[PDB]
DNA sequence: CTTGACAAAAGTGTTAAATTGTGCTATACTGGGAGCCGTCACGGATGC
DNA sequence: GCATCCGTGAGTCGAGGGAAGCACAATTTAACACTTTTGTCAAG
């Protein structure tokens, strides 16, 4: 529909986990050599989605 | 200033209603290619081009000029929005 | 930050009307580029829009018919002149662009006080309303020739000034 | 050069204060919009025409520019009968009406003018057309839907740079 | 063109070297020419002797000497190769084994010290840079009154910046003096006990004032031994840490007694002795000798504070803004501090390295790691606020920058935290800091310029010269003296009449502690050298300064820096006398070393055969681009066989005419309104200026491109660019770079480059397109360098640096870099900014044909028309007087030198105008012409206005107008005269660096930001105009709801909206209804990252998904 | 402003002063859940008071309150406009706990969301105006 | 210690390379070139490998680093987003589809579907001749003849109209 | 307030 | 039009090098270190 | 009452600015060949 109101509220741990598409278990950002994101890292493609459309 | 701007402001209770009518009329003219105009051929706005005089392509200029004539009826809850569009499509394909 | 926006130094246009401004041709070509590409496609200047955009890429590739089309593009339309700081609402006003040779915006003398603009090196930004609503609002509400009184006090704000008063007093 | 530097330093440090004040005024009044023709309130303010001078201990007429700034473009809450002229209730006060009221005050016929102001307006989230008065830019009754709160904040804040001199 | 000089003041000393503040300080810091044994304990030599020797507590690393080698590359090579002009530094260190008693010595390479050029600048990473001198509170002991409680004072002991904590001595209301250190307050009794002070000593010293001493006689700690008092104090200073003597004495000794951690400074030590009347052995608050603490300054500070509180006549408070209490840190001191900071880090690594790893087999080369030292020095010359990009628009610009004094920087004030007190003109600024030259705005008073005659002493205090006066006669002895010393004398004014050497005026205008007073000649003790010492170099270049308001004289001096060099630049008709010295001291021009004969003259070099028999060839810098793009070239001014004496001009530098500072053109100016083209500071010029190439300047723009190594493959700089015709590649040579001499316009390729395309399957429409046309998609794409919009010109140079070239240190992965220099000759055009020396500035608004400009009766048109309405409000009458004098010089064919505050006056200008009229009008009489009918009508109106005396002949009345600077001016359009006489004359106008060509910018679509997806900002990035909050308020006030919505969504960050809007326009349709901005989407996600549940609802409170289902699981 | 020669209508100052006097402080809770000393808008308490009288209950007794422009702005009902002004951490931490719902009444909230501001051409008074000629209307009237 | 993590073996190499460069820097009295560093590292090291190792050892730079004395400009304000298509790039893609659709209109009702399937204009992925055949019920040679026929008439229509060359 | 001091 | 021939490209499978991760090193070693005032001034809100 | 802690201080632009080594296992990746799809040429 159309946005008429905006509400802000505390986010429960159940809601925070419901937002997330996966838990980031490692601090690795990208591979230093291949420059691709590392698995379970801060830029992981399985968590946040593909880098390029439909691939 | 815009021609007849004092007359345009005196025809509405709020200056912002004038802008809505002009802009909505301008879109109606653009959508149907200026074939729904209430302006007679002697009254159509014209622009000076190298080849010669041609119809003014600015619909806002047309909408302001049409509204001074008094042949446009504007207001709130005149006709249903869907009914207005379908009728205007049939008359002006 | 907005698209369809430019900026250049301002000079005084005494020959202009109260509702007009001097928009440089080069600024207007870039500001009104999507409109110009459609107009170029309509005429024989370019076969399509993509070929039209290639023509404008190189300065030496621009023909003399493009400037004629640009005049047709901006016909009736207005642009917004803005000088910072916009202390009051008259810091943004709508003017009908007039294509001029050069690179400086020509400002009408009477709107200088509202803009708080002199010509010792001041600059202004140009903005292009796109839709019929945006054009109608600028041409009806924001037009320079329509805002002659001060909203703060009700006294005239576009009134004779330094040289204008001096000549009439003499 | 001592004064010139102080004046130059005053100008530099006043733009920040004036600009901050305008932002405060915008944010407190940004939601004020003329939302209806009339809120129906019978309240008003009596704009005084005479100022309580204390050096001479007497009432003296206020300056014309001061009375104009408080009476021009305002809807009369109550009927005023001055100098044989009947200013009916609901009448917007033009410059001629304001000048007429000052002329009547000089003759000792009226001391204050009851007008509708935003202070007594009962419209929620804004003001009404009859409590605001005239669009000073157009010298005619304000059109419903104008953001007077933004205009008011800009009107107050714009001359802030010139205030301290 | 003879030069006439005005004035009566005889200057006994010339201007000091204008760059000595930068040059002398750095020489004293490096000491690279004095032999090592004769080096004094200043500069980096003092830094070496401070940190060294280094002791492990049995290995000692001692320092013996240092030396600086020759720079690896010359100055020109460093600029071309993006190098730093620096000299290697070698330290001769010895390692001493305390156990065995054996010394090992070798010379260790400590890195490179950047070298200052002859003009006083640095070449850091190939860019000229200037270190701005910093002004700050001088270290020492200061006694300021307590504002909260009247009658009480606070004693502050200030060390060098980041060289110890500040110490506050204050008398508490309880009666006990408390010393505040590191935000911690504690009674001064405890530390005073640590310094071996007893009750008898305190009462004997401080007991002659009253109850104050009894408030410092708490016996609860007096009976306590000093060693325990130190432990008690140590716990107070740092609670929680384990209190032990070895950990307590080390902290207390380091706090106030360690020279390596606390440094009061030479200036601080001098100020303390001058104030407190003592003699410091060192530069520390206490000395730690024989295993016990000894007091240096606390008791003298405490005695002064008590006596000042009591009310003794001889003690007074200290003005912190007094320029005797404010010092200047020059480039030498700033670098030395950073040298000492890095050297301390080097010692720290050396200490931690000599205690680990083959201690028996150690050498000073292995222990010393020079990386910390180079890092600190490199950081100072690159990322420091005081290290500024050199301003070299013209020679005056570079000269001004080196003489600037800034209160900001690391260790100084803050632009927004600086009050009015620091920004004001103190009375002690007289002769030391220019009162008018300062950047108006947020930086007003925080950045200043050194006065013309002022020089910074060794301690950092600005001194100004004065002429000693004995018995009422002024001697030639000049004394340089600081503000604190200046306050003790009655100093007369340089304009005081002198009958030779004796003061003739019975009443002499003088200053006593900055206050103007009237004194007899016998009461005068010193005299000013000249009015020029009160103002800076820039302000001294403004003639008739006494007639200009300080607000506009500020603008005039500042704008002289922004004037570009012109191809036909001319020295002003009215000068002040510093035009020759500015060029001479800027090193932009070229002068003969001694007497000799010129052998070869060419546009590239000058060879002079000096009488010593040596042929010295002088290369001439030709068409060199300045940091600001202005072309800097030297033009020879000698011929073959010409005899030149020592100091004679050889080649004019940029913006100079025959050795005189030429920042603009001398044009005929009419002061009159002109059809509204003069409105609000706008300027009207004639087309004749363009015809003869006045205000025409050469500017060079540098374009850079790099060929880098990529994972897909290497970028190649080549002429074979895919999908391009020969017309696009016509001007590229075989190597892919544009040929030299080619004219390039926007969109033209400067360097051709091809980059490998990222491996990606094409879109299905492209695949059908390629299959239709039978064209195989290439593996490389066009990434060539093209001329940005609004730019262009003639290609004058191509610099190609490749990996492995001698001295070229390219970044890793960069195969090569190509630099293209495009120079354009810019003529004056509408929108270009002009100015004069008196603060009158404006942009050209109209260029008229020669037949349209108002012209003199002899047919001479004016060049510039100025609005007279800019005079009365600005009160800058100097331009009027320059115009009057210039009018006389125009007809007499001569120039003038009128020094500021002592120069041409109206009686002297009018007598020159009388001579000018005789050649201006007496020529007409000889030619056989009477008085014009049009002139007679103007004279009829002039006598009605009272400008001329009624009853005189028309020739006599015309002379009266001429003596007022006014002539009968005809109108080029109508032919009829202007109804009133017009002030017409010759004025010096400069063409400023701000041009409409470099400022015009426009944009429809282009780059967008990464996160917000909003358009970028800046002309260089092809960015949009910022529509800030105040602009949004203006649309809200107007009621333009749809215009505002477009600028918020359709034109900024509605990715779906902006793509549809552009597509709709090119198809001839109206733009669609916009959508939610991406910035709000970022706001929602950023708020969620803070664990805040932000949800957008509908009319019925049901959630609405603004992410289109892309974020819902 | 008068002493400096600046001419300004009293309306603009009275609009701001009206916002300063917008809040009240409860002195007697009465037959309500409000707390003594609680600060709330004058419109709300008057609307609550007339409501309580309708069902025959003791009305809330309040006291007029004056606050500065900064305090009046920061205590606005909409958290979006208050958070964008100042004390963003303080405004958001209270709004999140209270679960505040922003109705998007003023101009700043609509500007943040990129919506049509409820003023000028975006006001409900004029936004729904229709335009039609006398032939497209006459034909519709027949149906 | 690195935002872009580097393995221990490569981190040890970087430290060894830095020590070698530092030791040579003091010995030569200047910054060594990649040739001197490579020789001092030992066998298996050349200037190329030293240059690549230094390139790998480059820490990422923060997007929030201020530039200029004024604290109002950052690195992120100057880095364009080259991932999302620009309005011009998006518009020409839609223009190309419209022109391509008109060209395919002149093709037969059967040829157009085969060509769009082979070029992936329907499913988004190409279909092989057999799969296109399994779709319509013909052998692979039929599709290769239809595709070559449908793709040839488009060349004729394009050449006789020249309404599609600009997009290439 | 100092985490290092608190640990030590 | 389909059959078959026919082969180039693309797709599994093994597999060696190359790269990456992890464990271990035994005289004895046992509480850090940079900062350091033109401390920015001023109004508000909380607290004890 | 006062100490004490916290947040606030115009806009646009501009340019310049951009200190361990080893062994050993475990995993990943280039390198290779064989077969399988796909594409293509012929034929009738
Ligand atoms: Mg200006
Ligand atoms: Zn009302």
């Amino acid at each position: 529909k159309e946005v008429r109101k905006v509400r802000i509220a505390l986010a429960s741990p159940e809601k925070i986990r419901s937002w997330s598409y996966g838990e980031v278990e490692k601090p690795e950002t990208i591979n230093y050599r291949t420059l691709k994101p590392e698995r379970d890292g801060l830029f992981d493609e399985r968590i946040f989605g593909p880098i390029k459309d439909y691939e | 200033a815009e021609p007849g701007i004092d007359k345009l402001f005196g025809m509405v209770d709020s200056k912002y209603r004038l802008t809505v009518v002009v802009a909505k009329r301008a879109q109606q003219l653009l959508r149907h290619g200026f074939k729904n105009t209430v302006l007679e051929p002697e009254e159509r706005p014209k622009m000076q081009t190298l080849e010669g005089l041609f119809d003014d392509p600015n619909a806002v200029t047309w909408a302001m000029k049409e509204l001074l004539t008094g042949r446009l009826v504007f207001g709130e809850n005149l006709v249903p929005e869907d009914r207005l569009q379908k009728e205007m499509e049939r008359l002006y394909p | 930050r907005v698209d369809y926006s430019g900026r250049s130094v301002i000079v005084v246009g005494p020959q202009l009307k109260l509702h007009q401004c001097g928009l440089p041709k080069r600024m207007a070509l870039e500001l009104f580029k999507p409109f110009l590409l459609k107009k170029m496609e309509e005429k024989g200047i370019a076969p399509n829009v993509k070929a039209a955009r290639r023509m404008l890429e190189r300065q030496r590739d621009i023909k003399d018919e493009v400037w004629d089309a640009l005049e047709e593009v901006i016909h009736g339309k207005v642009v917004l002149l803005n000088r910072a700081p916009t202390l009051h609402r008259l810091g943004i006003q709508a003017f009908q662009p007039v294509l001029v040779e050069g690179q400086s915006i020509q400002l009408h003398p009477l709107v200088c006080e509202a803009f708080n603009a002199d010509f010792d090196g001041d600059q202004m930004a140009v903005h292009v309303p796109l839709s019929s609503f945006a054009q109608a609002e600028a041409r009806i509400q924001m037009l320079s020739a329509h805002n002659l009184l001060s909203p703060a006090s009700g006294e005239p704000l576009a009134k004779p000034s330094r040289d204008i008063i001096l000549g009439l007093y003499y | 050069s001592h004064g010139a530097r102080k004046g130059g330093a005053d100008t530099a440090l006043r733009t920040a204060d004036s600009g901050y004040l305008t932002r405060k005024l915008v944010d407190v009044t940004h939601e004020i919009v003329v939302r209806e023709a009339d809120c129906g309130t019978t309240n008003y303010i009596s704009v005084p025409l005479f100022q309580p001078d204390e050096v001479t201990r007497s009432l003296r007429l206020r300056k014309r520019a001061d009375i104009e700034a408080g009476l021009y473009g305002r809807v009369l809450a109550r009927e005023v009968e001055v100098l044989g002229v009947r200013l009916e209730e609901g009448r917007y006060l033009s410059m001629d009406d304001v000048h007429l009221l000052i002329k009547a005050a000089e003759a000792g016929e009226i001391q204050e003018v009851p007008v509708r102001s935003p202070l007594t307006c009962q419209t929620r989230y804004g003001v009404c057309q009859k409590c605001y008065g005239y669009d000073l830019s157009m010298a005619r009754p304000v059109s419903i839907g104008e953001a007077v709160g933004i205009v008011a904040a800009q009107s107050i804040g714009e001359p802030g740079t010139q205030l301290t001199m | 063109m003879e030069i006439k000089r005005f004035g009566r003041i005889r200057e006994v000393i010339p201007l000091p070297p204008l760059t000595e503040i930068q040059v002398e300080s750095y020489r004293r810091a490096l000491q690279a020419d004095v032999p090592p044994e004769k080096r004094e304990n200043v500069g980096i030599q003092a830094a070496f002797r401070e940190t060294f020797p280094i002791e492990e507590e049995g290995l000692v690393l001692d320092f013996l000497e240092y030396r600086l080698g020759e720079p690896p590359f010359p100055q020109d090579e460093c600029r071309e190769k993006d190098l730093t002009y620096q000299a290697p530094l070698y330290a001769r260190l010895q390692l001493i084994h305390k156990d065995t008693g054996l010394i090992k010595e070798d010379e260790v390479f400590l890195g490179h010290i950047p070298l200052m050029t002859e003009d006083g600048s640095f070449i850091i990473n190939g860019a000229d840079r200037v270190i701005v001198s910093q002004i700050h509170r001088s270290p020492g002991v200061y006694f300021t009154p307590d504002p909260a409680r009247p009658g009480r004072y606070i004693a502050s002991i200030i060390p060098l910046p980041k060289r110890g904590p500040w110490i506050d001595l204050e008398v508490e209301p309880n009666g006990v003096v408390s010393m505040k250190v590191n935000k911690r307050k504690f009674p001064l009794v405890l530390l005073l006990r640590v310094l071996g002070y007893d009750q008898e000593t305190l009462a004997r010293e401080l007991g002659a004032y009253g109850e104050l001493v009894q408030g410092l006689m708490d016996e609860s700690v007096f009976a306590m031994r000093p060693e325990e008092a130190l432990i008690r104090l140590f716990t107070l200073l740092r609670p929680g840490d384990p209190p032990k003597r070895d950990k307590a004495v080390a902290y207390v000794y380091g706090l106030i007694a360690d020279p390596r951690r606390y440094d009061l400074g030479e200036a601080g030590r001098y100020k303390a002795e001058e104030k407190l009347g003592i003699r410091l052995s060192g530069r520390t608050l206490a000395r730690f000798e024989d295993g016990e603490f000894k007091d240096e300054v606390f008791l003298p500070t405490l005695r002064y504070l008590f006596a000042l509180t009591a009310g003794v006549p001889g003690h007074e408070v200290d003005d912190i803004d007094h320029l005797g209490n404010r010092r200047i840190r020059t480039v030498g001191e700033l670098m030395t501090d950073q040298f000492r900071v890095g050297l301390a880090r080097l010692a720290r690594g050396v200490r931690e390295r000599m205690l680990m790893g083959s201690e028996d087999s150690l050498t000073p080369a292995k222990l010393v790691n020079s990386r910390p030292l180079e890092a600190a020095i490199r950081e100072f010359f690159s990322r420091s606020q005081l290290s500024q990009f050199k301003d070299e628009t013209n020679p005056l610009s570079s000269l001004r920058h080196k003489r600037r004094i800034s209160a900001l920087g690391p260790g100084g004030l803050t632009r927004e935290r600086a009050g009015f007190d620091v920004r004001d003109v103190h009375r002690t600024h007289y002769g030391r800091i220019c009162p008018v030259e300062t950047p108006e705005g947020a930086n007003i008073g925080l950045i200043t310029s050194l006065a013309a005659y002022a020089r910074v002493d060794e301690l950092g205090f600005i001194r100004t010269p004065y002429r000693r006066v004995v018995g009422g006669v002024v001697t030639d002895e000049v004394v340089y003296m600081t503000a604190t010393e200046e306050d003790r004398y009655t100093i007369a004014q340089a304009n005081t009449p002198l009958e030779g050497n004796r003061i003739a005026a019975e009443r002499v205008v003088a200053r006593r502690k900055g206050e103007p007073v009237i004194v007899s000649p016998e009461e005068v003790e010193f005299m000013d050298v000249s009015p020029k010492q009160v103002f800076s170099v820039n302000t001294n270049l403004i003639p008739f300064l006494e007639h200009d308001d300080a607000n506009r004289a500020l603008m005039g001096s500042n704008m002289q820096t922004q004037a570009v060099p012109l191809i036909r630049a001319q020295a002003p008709v009215v000068m002040t006398g510093l035009e020759e010295r500015v060029v001479r001291d800027s090193l932009a021009a070229l002068y003969a070393e001694e007497d000799g004969e010129v052998a070869k003259v060419d546009g590239n070099r000058i060879v002079v055969r000096y009488e010593d028999g040596r042929l010295v060839e002088y290369p001439l810098r030709r068409f060199y681009r300045s940091n600001q793009g202005t072309a800097l070239d030297q033009r020879p001014r000698v011929v073959v066989g010409q005899r030149v004496r020592k100091g004679d001009l050889l080649a004019d530098g940029p913006a100079s005419e025959n050795g005189f500072l030429a920042l603009g053109q001398n044009v005929l100016v009419a002061i009159m309104p002109f059809d509204g083209y003069n409105f609000e500071d706008a300027i009207v010029i004639s087309e004749e200026l363009l015809k003869r190439d006045f205000y025409t300047s050469i500017h060079i723009e540098r374009y850079e491109i790099e060929a880098r190594d990529t994972k897909l493959g290497p970028e190649r700089i080549t002429r074979d660019i895919p999908h391009l015709s020969e017309a696009a590649l016509r001007d590229l040579d075989e190597e892919g770079v544009v040929r030299i001499g080619a004219e390039v316009k926007p969109g033209d390729i400067l360097v051709g480059r091809t980059s490998f395309k990222g491996e990606s399957e094409p879109t299905p429409e492209e695949r059908l397109l390629r299959s239709i046309f039978g064209e195989k998609a290439r593996d490389v794409k066009d990434t060539s360098l093209r001329v940005p919009p609004g730019e262009g010109g003639i290609v004058v140079r191509t610099v190609r640096l490749r990996r492995g070239d001698p001295g070229v240190e390219l970044k890793p992965g960069v195969r090569e870099v190509v630099r293209v220099y495009v120079a354009q000759k810019r003529k004056l055009q509408v929108g270009d900014k002009l100015a004069n020396r008196h603060g009158n500035k404006g942009v050209v608004a109209k260029i008229l044909p020669v037949e349209d400009m108002p012209h003199l009766p002899d047919g001479t048109p004016v060049d510039v028309i100025l609005n007279p309405l800019g005079v009365p409000s600005r009160m800058n009458l100097g331009q009027i007087l320059e115009t009057h004098l210039g009018l006389a010089g125009y007809f007499l064919g001569q120039r003038y030198i009128s020094p500021i505050f002592d120069g041409a006056k109206e009686p002297e200008i009018k007598e020159l105008l009388a001579q000018a009229f005789e050649v201006y009008f007496g020529k007409r009489k000889g030619e056989g012409f009477g008085v014009d009918k049009r002139e007679v009508e103007v004279l009829r109106r002039a006598e009605k206005l009272g400008l001329v005396t009624p009853g005189k002949t028309p020739e006599e009345q015309l002379k009266e107008l001429f003596l007022q600077g006014k002539v009968v001016l005809y109108d080029g359009r109508t032919g009829e005269p202007i109804e009133g006489p017009i002030v017409v004359g010759q004025m010096f106008i400069m063409k400023l660096y701000h041009m409409v060509e470099d400022k015009m910018h426009a944009r429809s679509t282009g780059p967008y930001s990464l996160i917000t997806q909003q358009p970028l900002g800046g002309k260089a990035q092809f960015g949009g105009q910022r529509f800030g909050e105040m602009e949004v308020w203006a649309l809200e006030a107007y009621g333009a709801a749809h215009t505002l919505q477009e600028m918020l969504t359709l034109k900024s960050d509605d990715i779906e909206g902006r793509n549809a809007a552009y597509e709709a326009i090119i198809k001839g349709e109206d733009v669609p209804e916009p959508s939610v901005p991406e910035s709000f989407r970022v706001l929602v996600k950023e708020l969620q990252a803070l664990a805040l549940d932000v949800q957008t609802l509908d009319e019925k409170d049901n959630p609405v998904d603004i992410f289109e289902g892309l974020a819902s699981k | 402003y008068r002493a400096q020669g600046v001419k300004l209508h009293d309306k603009h100052i009275e609009i701001v002063v009206r916002q300063m006097m917008k809040y009240v402080e409860v002195t007697d809770p009465g037959d309500s859940r409000l707390l003594e000393g609680q600060v709330l808008e004058k419109w709300d308490v008057e609307a609550l008071n007339e409501r309580l009288i309708a069902e025959g209950k003791t009305p809330v007794a309040w006291k007029p309150l004056l606050m500065g422009v900064t305090k009046s702005a920061l205590s606005t009902k909409s958290w979006l406009s208050a958070a964008s002004f100042q004390n963003t951490t303080h405004v958001l931490t209270e709004a999140a706990i209270a679960g505040k719902k922003d109705e998007l009444i003023g101009l700043k909230e609509n500007v943040i969301l990129g919506r049509l501001i409820p003023a000028g051409t975006g006001s409900d008074f004029v936004r729904f105006t229709q335009v039609v000629d006398q032939k497209t209307l006459k034909a519709i009237e027949e149906a | 210690a690195r935002t872009i993590r580097i393995p221990v073996h490569m981190v040890e190499t970087i430290n060894k390379l830095s020590r070698t460069a530092r030791q040579l820097q003091q010995e030569l009295g200047r910054e060594p070139t990649y040739e001197e560093i490579a020789e001092a590292m030992g066998p298996g090291w050349d200037a190329k490998r030293v240059e690549e190792t230094l390139k790998i050892a480059q820490e990422p730079v923060s997007l929030e680093t201020p530039i200029g004395d004024e604290k109002d400009s950052f690195y992120g304000d100057f880095i364009p987003d080259e991932h999302l298509p620009s309005p011009v790039d998006a518009a020409t893609q839609s223009l190309l589809s419209e022109e391509l659709e008109k060209a395919l209109s002149k093709l037969s009702e059967r040829e157009a579907m085969v060509l769009k399937l082979r070029k992936g204009l329907i499913d988004g992925r190409e279909h092989t001749l057999e799969e296109v055949g399994a779709f319509f019920g013909v052998t692979r040679e039929r599709i290769r003849q239809i595709e070559n026929k449908a793709l040839r008439k488009l060349k004729y229509h394009e050449s006789r109209t020249r309404k599609l060359r600009d997009f290439l | 307030s100092d985490p290092v001091r608190q640990y030590l």
